[PDB]
């Protein structure tokens, strides 16, 4: 059965705050297409070859 | 489930059902066919 990750139980309360002490600068990547191959076909040669 | 005073019983999953859904989601799965 597919697991959706590990289970975590955030301790919620009326007087419980979690302020971070350190930081970790991370650099991610994202690959987005911006253009495709510009194509052009000839109707005559493709349909009627010679 | 005393979250300040706001009652999230309609959106949190109800344990007394085999689908483990919320009362609002129960209306959605029955209305939409």
């Amino acid at each position: 059965t597919m697991s959706l990750g590990a289970e975590n139980s955030v301790a919620y309360s009326n007087n419980s705050i979690a302020i971070p002490t350190n930081f970790t600068i991370s650099v991610t990547t994202e690959i987005l297409p911006v253009s495709m191959t510009k194509t052009s076909v000839d109707c005559t040669m493709y349909i009627c070859g010679d | 489930k005393y979250f300040g005073g706001f009652n999230f019983s309609q959106i949190l999953p109800d344990p007394s059902k085999p689908s483990k859904r919320s009362p609002i989601e129960d209306l959605l799965f029955n209305k939409v066919t």
